[PDB]
């Protein structure tokens, strides 16, 4: 089925191969701020509260 | 083993306390710290309960703390 696009992937990306490349450089571990920029396509127009991620904080 | 041979990559010990003296937060929990290291996301990394593990290939097995003023910290694990 060339026309029928199945959900099941044809190729499975290996995570271990990514580790071998060391493209993360421990950056995502050091600062999670880069993740926010990936989640949001654009930045907020108004003053972003930001704050820390906690229950009472 | 409760100790590491190098950086604790294959360290599947039961230590759940940071070198600062804080109990590590359960990997399967997002309270009070939210993260992207889901045990189901990395089942081959031995993210069991709240034991200190090495998912990013750091030099020291770390974990998230249970304190809102401390995201994550390293665990003081002995060496073999």
């Amino acid at each position: 089925g060339s026309k029928t696009i199945q959900e099941k992937e044809q190729e499975l990306k290996n995570l271990k191969d990514n580790v071998e490349l060391e493209r993360l450089k421990n950056e995502r571990h050091d600062h999670d701020e880069e993740a926010e920029r990936k989640a949001l396509e654009d930045k907020l127009a108004d003053k972003q509260e930001h704050l820390d991620g906690a229950l009472r904080y | 083993e409760e100790c590491m041979h190098g950086s604790g990559e294959n360290y599947d010990g039961k230590i759940s306390k940071t070198m600062s003296g804080l109990e590590c937060q359960a990997w399967d929990s997002q309270s009070p710290h939210a993260h992207g290291y889901i045990p189901s996301k990395f089942p081959n990394k031995n993210l069991k309960k709240n034991y200190c593990r090495n998912p990013d290939r750091d030099l020291r097995p770390w974990c998230f703390t249970t304190d809102p003023n401390k995201r994550w910290e390293y665990c003081d694990i002995p060496r073999c």
